[PDB]
């Protein structure tokens, strides 16, 4: 299988600027690329044949380029109808692969607000205990939480989930929770969000006993 | 005006067989190939297949052969897939496409393969210039979820988590963040709906 | 310069009104059409070093022209469909423009101009606008002097490339006395000269080859 990647995961981008999508190709495709725009729940829609030529209704301010093994797709002027996800296609040889995505979000600079949440009276009779923490509205989507039990790190337990670019405040958020065992959780008595950013030099944390 | 629309959102055991179908309009399906991908959040695209209904030949990725069978009816203008020995790995959207200069693309299907028995959600109230409230939904099966502070009145400044599956069951939980002379001067209560299991639940945000 | 063959225009028509319903459905015949009309009319166009593939004779033109129709026969005679239809088809469209490129290259390399003296006038195809114009290569008309000795027949004027020129009527040629005066000797269609039972009296001459509305296409003198 020819393996594409798009190097970079999804790139920002300012309401005018142009953009330019690239993908590598493990071996020589040879001009049998195609581009696709695929906004979020819908499928996606057919932009750019043959890595150059483009369909009737794409607008032209999208254009493609690159041969061999480099193709690059290139969007002119942005507009707030075109931040979506765009995927690059080899179809030069069985089977077709698909590569990763690159999602075009606007830039902005936001500090994540942080808020810690201790286990209910609710859940801790279910026997169970689900220590959530709060990420809301920051726009670097790159951010690493710890959670650190006593002090010390813990690794397992901990799932967490990424809201999509808030269309109103250009801001993302996340949310992680520590989902632990009822007699597990009283055994320690201190419990941290240790949340590394790009925002600020120094963590923001919050905690509780 | 071309269309095409697919079958509707499936959801079966592990080890059944569905059979998406994909219904063709402004062409004759006989004239051109038809393609089906699939789509997952977390693997990117795949390309599974075409086949040509005029001849009623088919090509495969050879690691989707052993599940998928791509036949069409060209007297009905409808292509089908079939995914047989269904396993939790193939929980995705299946997507199916005409391609002869131009893509054109089914609405999806939502294929989900759990052996999970539908159960409502389990819904625990998190309380701590503004403050932050929320609501954490657990244990539930299957999606969606829908929830909504103060009837809805609470619109602004709230942004739910999209779920993460524990163990078979979904899980997922919503913030509000409202000025805090208005919490708990004004009480806030949090609305949970999941109408797989016609369900509601409301549960109010009271101080710890 | 495919564009100017009538074979080539007609074979597109035939190519939409018939072959395309084997292929693709009617929903994109006339999108496609553009598509291959604009691969079509970029042959030859000289953009950017590459200057030779501007124009082209009109016997590479046939060539190009059967190599064409050659392989869009390949495509409609082929069963494939679907992306790999248009994907064959663009594929030998881009082929085709080698494969013109490659004896647009060989034209100016051995067939363009390959007069080493003289004027040369040749018959070129422009790919741009499809216009036959009358292409003139200038170099000097002076093609040196040659030194024939022969008594008891004595001057030969073709050059090689004069049976290949256009324009050229009948070539006439003088003797030059001493006096500087030129008295035509003869005139006609020959390239050559010959004159029976020479004598020590026949001891400069100069060839003059005219074109039709060209000037003078070659002169050469002699000393017998
Ligand atoms: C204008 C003039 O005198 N031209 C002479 C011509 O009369 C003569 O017969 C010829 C013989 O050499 O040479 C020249
Ligand atoms: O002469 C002149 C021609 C017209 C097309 C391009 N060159
Ligand atoms: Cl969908």
């Amino acid at each position: 299988d020819i393996v594409l990647t798009q190097s970079q995961k999804f790139m920002s981008t300012s309401v005018g600027d142009r953009v330019s999508v690239t993908c590598k190709a493990s071996q020589n495709v040879d001009t049998n690329v195609a581009w696709y725009q695929q906004k979020p729940g819908q499928s996606p829609k057919a932009l750019i044949y043959s890595a150059s030529y483009r369909y009737s209704g794409v607008p032209d301010r999208f254009t493609g380029s690159g041969s061999g093994t480099d193709f690059t797709l290139t969007i002119s002027n942005v507009q707030s109808e075109d931040l979506a996800e765009y995927f690059c296609q080899q179809y030069n040889s069985y089977p077709y692969t698909f590569g990763g995505g690159t999602k075009l979000e606007i830039k902005a600079d936001a500090a994540p607000t942080v808020s810690i949440f201790p286990p209910s009276s609710e859940q801790l009779t279910s026997g169970g205990a689900s220590v959530v923490c709060f990420l809301n509205n920051f726009y670097p989507k790159d951010i690493n939480v710890k959670w650190k039990i006593d002090g010390s790190e813990r690794q397992n337990g901990v799932l967490n989930s990424w809201t999509d670019q808030d269309s109103k405040d250009s801001t993302y958020s996340m949310s992680s929770t520590l989902t632990l065992t009822k007699d597990e959780y009283e055994r320690h008595n201190s419990y941290t969000c240790e949340a590394t950013h790009k925002t600020s030099t120094s963590p923001i944390v919050k905690s509780f006993n | 005006e071309v269309q095409l629309q697919q079958s509707g959102a499936e959801l079966v055991k592990p080890g059944a067989s569905v059979k998406l179908s994909c219904t063709a309009s402004g062409f004759n399906i006989k004239d051109t190939y038809m393609h089906w991908v699939k789509q997952r959040p977390e693997q990117g695209l795949e390309w599974i297949g075409r086949i040509d209904p005029a001849n009623g030949n088919s090509k495969y990725d050879p690691k989707f052969q052993g599940k998928a069978t791509i036949t069409a009816d060209t007297s009905s203008n409808t292509a089908y897939l079939q995914l047989s020995s269904l396993t939790s790995e193939d929980t995705a959207v299946y997507y199916c496409a005409r391609w002869d200069y131009g893509v054109y693309w089914g609405q999806g299907t939502t294929l989900t393969v759990s052996s999970a028995k539908t159960t409502p959600p389990s819904v625990y109230p998190l309380a701590p210039s503004m403050v932050t409230l929320g609501c954490l939904v657990k244990g539930y099966f299957p999606e969606p979820v829908t929830v909504t502070w103060n009837s809805g009145s609470l619109s602004s400044g709230v942004h739910t988590f999209p779920a993460v599956l524990q163990s078979d069951l979904y899980t997922l939980s919503s913030s509000v963040t409202v000025p805090s002379s208005t919490w708990p001067s004004e009480t806030v209560t949090c609305n949970v709906a999941h109408p797989a299991s016609s369900t509601k639940v409301d549960k109010k945000i009271v101080p710890r | 310069c495919i564009k100017c063959d009538q074979f080539v225009t007609d074979a597109l028509k035939t190519f939409e009104n018939t072959y395309l319903n084997d292929h693709l459905p009617h929903d994109i015949h006339k999108n496609v059409m553009r598509m291959v009309n604009h691969e079509v009319s970029s042959f030859g166009v000289v953009t950017s070093e590459d200057s030779y593939l501007g124009a082209v004779d009109e016997n590479t033109l046939e060539q190009a022209t059967w190599s064409f129709l050659k392989d869009l026969k390949r495509i409609t005679d082929s069963d494939l469909k679907g992306e790999l239809f248009i994907k064959e088809l663009l594929w030998m469209l881009r082929h085709q423009k080698d494969i013109f490129n490659n004896l647009a290259r060989q034209f100016q390399k051995e067939v363009l101009c390959p007069n080493k003296c003289g004027v040369m006038s040749q018959t070129l195809i422009w790919c741009l606008k499809c216009e036959k114009q009358l292409h003139i290569c200038r170099k000097s008309l002076d093609c040196g002097e040659r030194h024939i000795e022969v008594r008891s027949d004595l001057l030969d004027c073709l050059l090689s490339w004069h049976r290949a020129s256009k324009g050229l009527t009948d070539y006439s040629f003088y003797r030059v006395w001493e006096n500087s005066s030129e008295t035509l000797i003869a005139k006609g269609k020959e390239p050559y000269l010959t004159k029976s039972m020479v004598g020590p009296e026949d001891a400069n001459y100069r060839c003059v080859l005219d074109t039709i509305n060209q000037g003078h296409a070659t002169v050469i003198r002699y000393d017998v």
